[PDB]
């Protein structure tokens, strides 16, 4: 809250999760699903007890998911469904969420790097015209990663459900001819899990089965380390075998697959995309900076997001590092590799890093009038009012 | 009776043809694609590498890698494929009978020389080969002896002036931006509308939306406002599997890159300065013909309105009593191949090859005594 | 699909050329001054007199269970194995019950050392010695056998 | 998206 | 006290001190960066600014400028900005309480200096000043009174011979190849290995490069032969990020031009060939002395074994009974200031001071009629 | 390349 009582909220509108919450808090006040879900009916569910409305959005069409058909209103970070969207914005200002009166309030907003200039543009249209918010702001996603850890230098790998893009930042200054976006990401990793789980013989196929078979890659998957090593486990031992009890009340068995889904972060070949893993394209990132600046990357590497908590995706991240700094600078002398220092900062609350971010921003510009997008600068320009933070559109 | 066989090979694009002809014989993108599927229709003319043409035709499942960057050849297992396929498909002649006249950039390591010789004298056994600087041959096909020669080709950008012949090496610049960074950054600012292209079988789909409706403008801060006023600048161009894409204000930015390298973040002056500075490096004396005679060359000045913007540049720098003629010509986009096919059919020409003979006497260490 | 792109350096094993990884400390007097274990002339000389109690023994009066040489090593567990697969099956309890609790897990350890290279008969008596070990001196010998850290 | 990818 | 403070300012490295120290206080590489990527966060510093070494620690989102070139300051905006630092944040010290000794090479533009005294008696209000040459300097901090001073910064290069505390005008040399054509040239010789700099930022790691393990030959040729021969001549760099590049027959060719011009293209003579002729510019009955008293100076001659060869090569062109000797102190990179602090603690120099109201009256071209 | 630029 400002100076002028208008609360200042911070909402992070991920394509698979939404986080929000108030300025200079620590923590989000509501975390919940992104999705938007209508009521149906099935031939294998029978539920006569509780009221369903004819649309449920946010937590409670996720754990009533069972009797409905549900959809995200994002993908990739682009908002592909705007009514969807503006029905799930409805309800996380609504009563039965952060509770704020829209017209005397401000609100910072975020978006991905790389991405189509119209979704901006409508996004704040919305936000000036249906909400009328007095105050909006659209802050960049590694900077308030680095915002919320602390630092001005470091390379962002922020790999969330929806997309993952690496964005160095040195010294405050943002090199945007550095930063990488790569399409692969928990949404991903969920689908090519349903593969690999089809080809055990367990289908997964309707809108609601998607959250079930993501639930399962959060609490059995990880990223392997030795992927040779964890293809041996695999292959000739049977200690990866795990038993995962869906909602319905069948036991599914989840083996090897723990380690294959994941690793399409750092082998995107295995679901049919054209490119380099997270590790190889973050040394890319590196290695097309100045020499100057290589040395202090490689010092502060964050994480964040929560495709980042794989169990063990920190040390192979380094590992995949190593060797490629290993075979590509050192030409192969395993002497120097000692000298190599690696930091891989991985916060324990690195799943609401931007967030933090945010609130550290709003928190500390909360008071300022050059800052903001005032909603007589709409009124008067339109569109043209973005111009204030430094995306030029006409 | 043997005639010299001209081989360009640039990056991008590999030009071969017999020495003493108007044009090269065959003309191909210089990829290699890997199949990235495995496929189980054998016995269908499956293969390991598909080179040249080829490679296109079959873009859809192949992954497309260039050898050479910015006119350095990272693989030579691939270029040693390109030049069979250029020696033994496209022009269908043994090696072993005719002198080769590849051509290299300035500033290029040593190492690429040395290999370029020992490749061409140990594996495919020619009797005799020469290495010549892409813009000397630039000149040669103008028909002049005194200019300055600014070739842009598809991955390295350099500037070579000479006088009377005698070229001035202390002056010889490079800028190692051309129409693959230019491709690949169009790639990037057609994100803003909300195209993404990522696969390297779609950065051809890119180069192509670049090749055939980018143009340079004459004035960016005013084309800016022109293309933001009003929609009579947008084109419309179909992807080969139906969609459309619109692109109204990236024509003009996409080429632009070269006069403001700032937009690929790099510090490097823009070309009109690139030529600007290695006219100012010469002598005083020389400097008035160097203005006058500014040839163009390389796929990369193939632009509408290139010739325009790099006048209106070069005039606003060099001294308002100065004439400036932009040399650029529509052949320009195969100008270096000329020269070496006009250079190799010379008689004076004929003693300046290097022999076989001498590559066994001095290994491949040669190249840079005889190779200006 | 596949990957048409060089992944080979997921071979190089970093993890072999790691500065924390565990190294066993061994001591500078243990390092500089060996022990060349137990005199092998004074038991055959033991054994051709024909007494097997003083010769096993002699066998177990000192071993290289503080050096590092392989040779001492491999000597001392062939001479104390020449002892032990010689006894008659009858008199190895009474040479078991007159050793300490140390001779016991220093047999135990000699015993578990001659399974690996046996002959036709070797190992057949090694597992008489084994049993009786054992009912002396229980699975803590085996332990002690199992979390050494220099084997003899 | 609108072009290349969904969204 | 009150004390009279001394402000070398030569390109490259601007150096600051006290007159009586053995040593200046304060020394920077003069040169501005200017960020050339746009801030995003709230917390960095300063902008549009970056001075010395807090410029060269985070050159790496920089340009960087030198305001002084080839001895000549091109931009005022940045050279007042240098002055300012080496004030207010180095020496930290008001520059209204002491006088202040400036250096500018001989045969310079006017208006140099005319800008020098205007900005130090109108922006900084010293009370008095001086600016004198910088071999003056050199010879006064050698205590010698008769010798030939062959200075040699990053940006000039000059020999001028004193005897007897008289200084001829006739015979003062000047050649404008020094130390950053050095570090320009090894730039562009670096590309034969396949390194390549072109940015401002890497210009200051091929700078450092080159006073690291750049040796000037004894015999050019032998050198050269014995480099292409074996790999006994191979020396190794770290970059800053951890690659290890290796420099073999560079390490020579990259000083050999300061007597072989002919490599950068520069048709002039060498330093040693400037030498004797602006000895055999003197009088007949004077040129032994100043063949015996030959003093070095500057950050350009600390090259392994450049006394030598320059010993070698006057020996060569002077005559067989004079003796050659090169007075080549290990303190000669900051010779000229130590001259400075000592011209700045003589009872004979506090009479020579450009009082304020002297350059009130007749205006800034009173620093012709003072100075010399 | 191999120091500056990849090539
Ligand atoms: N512990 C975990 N391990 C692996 N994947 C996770 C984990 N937690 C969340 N995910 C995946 O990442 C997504 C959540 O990450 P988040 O950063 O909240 O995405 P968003 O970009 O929507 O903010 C989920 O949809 C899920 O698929
Ligand atoms: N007509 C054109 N308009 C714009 N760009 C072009 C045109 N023709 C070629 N280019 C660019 O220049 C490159 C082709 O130049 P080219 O002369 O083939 O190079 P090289 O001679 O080194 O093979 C391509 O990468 C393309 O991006
Ligand atoms: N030991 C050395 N060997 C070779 N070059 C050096 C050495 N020390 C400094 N330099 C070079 O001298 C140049 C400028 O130093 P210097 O000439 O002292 O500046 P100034 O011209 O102000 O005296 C720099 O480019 C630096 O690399
Ligand atoms: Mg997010
Ligand atoms: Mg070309
Ligand atoms: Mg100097």
């Amino acid at each position: 809250m400002d100076s002028q009582g208008r609360k200042v909220v911070v909402c992070d509108n991920g394509t698979g999760f939404v986080k929000c919450g108030y300025a200079g808090s620590n923590f989000p006040e509501h975390i919940f699903p992104a999705l938007v879900g209508r009521p149906i009916i099935r031939s294998t569910t029978k539920v006569g007890n509780i009221e369903i409305k004819d649309l449920m959005v946010g937590d409670e069409a996720s754990e009533l998911r069972s009797m409905l058909e549900v959809n995200y209103p994002m993908e990739n970070g682009i908002v592909r469904n705007w009514d969807d969207m503006k029905h799930l914005w409805d309800y996380t200002f609504g009563p039965e969420k952060l509770n704020i009166d829209t017209r005397n309030c401000k609100i910072l907003l975020t978006e991905p790097p790389m991405n189509p200039t119209k979704n901006r543009e409508k996004i704040v249209e919305v936000m000036f015209e249906t909400y009328q918010f007095s105050g909006v702001y659209v802050a960049i996603q590694a900077v308030l990663t680095l915002y919320a850890q602390g630092l001005l230098t470091g390379v962002v790998v922020d790999s969330g459900d929806g997309v993952t893009h690496i964005c160095p930042v040195y010294e405050g200054f943002s090199l945007p001819h550095l930063t990488r976006r790569l399409d692969i990401a928990g949404r991903d990793i969920t689908r090519y899990l349903i593969k690999l789980l089809l080809l055990r013989g367990y289908a997964f196929n309707h809108s609601a089965d998607f959250e079930t078979v993501r639930m399962i890659k959060e609490k059995l998957c990880y990223v392997g380390y030795n992927i040779e090593q964890e293809q041996k486990l695999a292959l000739e031992t049977t200690v990866l075998v795990e038993s995962y009890t869906l909602p319905d009340g069948r036991i599914i068995k989840v083996g090897g697959e723990r380690f294959e889904a994941p690793e399409a972060l750092f082998q995107p070949h295995l679901i049919n995309v054209e490119g380099v893993g997270v590790a190889e394209l973050l040394f890319n990132t590196i290695q097309a900076a100045d020499i100057d600046t290589r040395s202090e990357f490689y010092k502060h590497i964050v994480l964040s997001g929560g495709s980042t908590m794989y169990p063990g995706l920190p040390s192979r991240l380094e590992r995949e590092l190593k060797q490629l700094y290993l075979e590509r600078v050192l030409k192969g002398d395993v002497e120097k590799l000692s000298k190599f220092k690696i930091r891989i900062e991985d916060p324990p609350r690195r799943k609401h890093m931007v967030f933090l971010g945010g609130a550290v921003l709003a928190d500390i510009m909360k008071d300022k009038d050059n800052f903001w997008m005032t909603r007589q600068e709409y009124q008067e320009k339109g569109v043209r009012v973005l111009e204030k933070l430094g995306v030029t559109v006409r | 009776d043997i005639a010299a066989l001209v081989v360009d090979n640039g990056s991008g694009m590999c030009k071969a043809g017999f020495a003493g002809d108007d044009a090269p014989r065959a003309v191909f993108p210089s990829i290699v694609g890997r199949p990235r599927h495995q496929g189980v229709m054998v016995g269908m003319g499956q293969k390991d590498s598909y080179v040249g043409d080829e490679a296109q035709s079959k873009r859809g499942i192949l992954t497309l890698k260039y050898p050479i960057e910015h006119g350095i050849v990272t693989n030579w297992d691939d270029m040693e494929k390109i030049w069979h396929h250029t020696f033994y498909n496209e022009l269908r002649v043994a090696p072993e009978e005719h002198p080769v006249l590849l051509t290299e950039a300035p500033l290029n390591p040593k190492a690429n020389r040395e290999k370029m010789t020992q490749i061409m004298f140990e594996t495919f056994n020619t009797p005799a080969m020469y290495v010549a600087i892409q813009a000397v041959l630039s000149l040669y096909a103008s028909g002049r002896t005194t200019g300055i020669v600014m070739d842009s080709g598809d991955g390295v950008t350099h500037t070579v002036p000479i006088y009377e012949g005698y070229a001035l090496p202390h002056a010889i610049l490079r800028l190692d931006l051309a129409g693959r960074d230019l491709t690949d950054y169009l790639m990037k600012i057609l994100t803003e509308r909300g195209y993404s292209f990522t696969t390297t079988a779609e950065r051809e789909i890119v180069r192509d939306i670049k090749e055939k409706l980018c143009y340079v403008a004459l004035d960016f801060e005013q084309e800016m406002a022109t293309a933001a006023s009003s929609s009579s600048l947008e084109k419309s161009y179909e992807l080969p599997d139906g969609q459309v894409i619109t692109i109204g204000n990236e024509r003009f930015r996409c080429p632009e890159a070269l006069f403001q390298p700032s937009f690929l973040g790099m510090e490097s002056c823009g070309i009109h300065e690139t030529t600007f500075n290695s006219i100012m490096k010469c002598d005083v004396d020389i400097r008035k013909d160097l203005y006058a005679n500014t040839v163009l060359s390389g796929g990369t000045t193939m632009y509408p309105g290139i010739a325009d913007r790099m006048q209106k540049e070069i005039t606003a720098l060099a001294p308002s009593t100065m004439k400036i003629k932009i040399i650029a010509p529509p052949e320009r986009k195969y100008s270096v191949w000329i020269g070496g096919s006009i250079l190799a059919s010379l008689s004076t020409f004929q003693q300046m090859w290097i022999s076989k003979q001498e590559y066994d006497e001095s290994g491949p260490s040669i190249v840079h005594r005889k190779c200006f | 699909a596949r990957n048409t792109l060089s992944s080979r350096f997921r071979r190089v094993d970093i993890d072999e050329f790691d500065e924390n990884k565990f190294v066993d400390e061994q001591e500078e007097a243990a390092a500089a001054a060996a022990e060349p274990g137990p005199d092998p002339s004074e038991v055959d000389g033991l054994l051709r007199q024909g007494d097997m109690l003083r010769a096993f023994h002699a066998a177990l009066r000192n071993s290289p269970v503080n050096t590092k040489n392989q040779a001492v090593k491999e000597r001392a567990q062939g001479v104390v194995l020449k002892v032990l697969t010689n006894f008659k099956s009858s008199e190895i309890e009474q040479a078991v019950q007159s050793l300490d609790r140390n001779g016991v897990d220093l047999l135990m350890k000699y015993i578990y050392k001659g399974f690996e290279k046996p002959t036709e008969n070797s190992s057949a008596v090694l597992l008489q010695w084994h049993e009786k070990a054992l009912a002396v001196g229980g699975l803590g010998s085996i332990i002690r056998v199992l979390t050494a850290r220099k084997t003899v | 998206w609108x072009a290349x990818c969904p969204a």
